[PDB]
DNA sequence: GGTTGGTGGTTGG
DNA sequence: GTTGGTTG
């Protein structure tokens, strides 16, 4: 996260790392919305422009962390993958479109101070909410520049109105994909980074105080650069697929 | 069904030092 | 101690 | 359809 700032304990129990096993290393951040399954990013585990491919055994799923580094010991839970599920239509080629993933655990984890479910949005709960000048807060373990924060960093943002996403870049927006953040003139900044994929943008409803995930950490140009706007995969409109998911798995 | 309530913050009624810059840009 | 027990550890200072 | 070539 770029501009951001520390997460005060328990601030984010949803936050999920994405922990590769050998080299042992931090690949991305996801999202609990369950005992039983996680949510991040397609591109997390699926890029081949990259060269990046990931299954169940590469990976660790690390819950309740605060520290990017350190074990934390009696807080932080360790699950392993039983079944990812990339959605059918993740178009790595172009512009990420659909950059969203399932992940059901081998075993639930326990819930706790620190290990929380954030809620998913209904059709009025987008509808309301998701709209160009309400801020939404992004959190991971990503860079700090165009990185390597010691702990989880937090930054809330302005959800922005397509025709500026759409005209500041030349990628191709979908309907799958919102951007936010400040504009150049408004003297505040901050931004999610590379690293911070997968990792939820969450909104507290003033209807119930309760956290929904609106956004997914997919992509961007650069870092809290003055005209561009980090993307973040439309969770919403990709509600029935993610229900379809957990019925039938 | 329990889902987005804090265990420590909303369920002991704190706010953490930002989340009132959210609910004041729904204005 | 800590977001957590009793010279690092599934781990810094 | 876990689904409107990037893939069988
Ligand atoms: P970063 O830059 O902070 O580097 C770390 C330096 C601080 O080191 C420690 C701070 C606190 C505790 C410990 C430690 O604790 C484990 C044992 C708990 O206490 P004890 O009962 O075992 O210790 C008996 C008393 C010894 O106290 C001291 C010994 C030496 C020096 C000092 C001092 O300068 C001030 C106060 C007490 C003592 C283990 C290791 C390091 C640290
Ligand atoms: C995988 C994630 O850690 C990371 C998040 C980047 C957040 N960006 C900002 N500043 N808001 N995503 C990426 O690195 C993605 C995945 C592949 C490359 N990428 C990019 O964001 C590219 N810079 C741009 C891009 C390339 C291809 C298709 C769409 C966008
Ligand atoms: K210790
Ligand atoms: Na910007």
């Amino acid at each position: 996260i770029v501009e951001g700032s520390d997460a005060e304990i328990g601030m984010s129990p949803w936050q999920v790392m994405l922990f590769r096993k050998s080299p042992q290393e931090l690949l991305c951040g996801a999202s609990l919305i369950s005992d039983r399954w996680v949510l991040t990013a397609a591109h997390c585990l699926l890029y081949p422009p990259w060269d990046k491919n990931f299954t169940e055994n590469d990976l660790l799923v690390r819950i309740g962390k605060h520290s990017r580094t350190r074990y934390e010991r009696n807080i932080e839970k360790i699950s392993m993958l039983e079944k990812i599920y990339i959605h059918p239509r993740y178009n790595w080629r172009e512009n990420l479109d659909r950059d969203i993933a399932l992940m059901k655990l081998k075993k639930p984890v326990a819930f706790s101070d620190y290990i929380h479910p954030v809620c998913l949005p209904d059709r009025e709960t987008a509808a309301s909410l998701l709209q160009a000048g309400y801020k939404g807060r992004v959190t991971g373990w990503g860079n700090l520049k165009e990185g390597q924060p010691s702990v989880l960093q937090v930054v809330n943002l302005p959800i922005v109105e397509r025709p500026v996403c759409k005209d500041s870049t030349r990628i191709r927006i979908t309907d799958n994909m919102f951007c936010a953040g400040y504009k150049p003139d408004e003297g505040k900044r901050g931004d999610a980074c590379e690293g911070d994929s997968g990792g939820p943008f969450v909104m507290k409803s003033p209807f119930n105080n309760r956290w929904y995930q609106m956004g997914i950490v997919s992509w961007g140009e650069g870092c809290d650069r003055d005209g561009k706007y980090g993307f973040y995969t439309h969770v919403f409109r990709l509600k029935k697929w993610i229900q379809k998911v957990i019925d039938q798995f | 069904a329990d889902c987005g309530l804090r265990p420590l913050f909303e369920k002991k009624s704190l706010e953490d030092k930002t989340e009132r810059e959210l609910l004041e840009s729904y204005i």
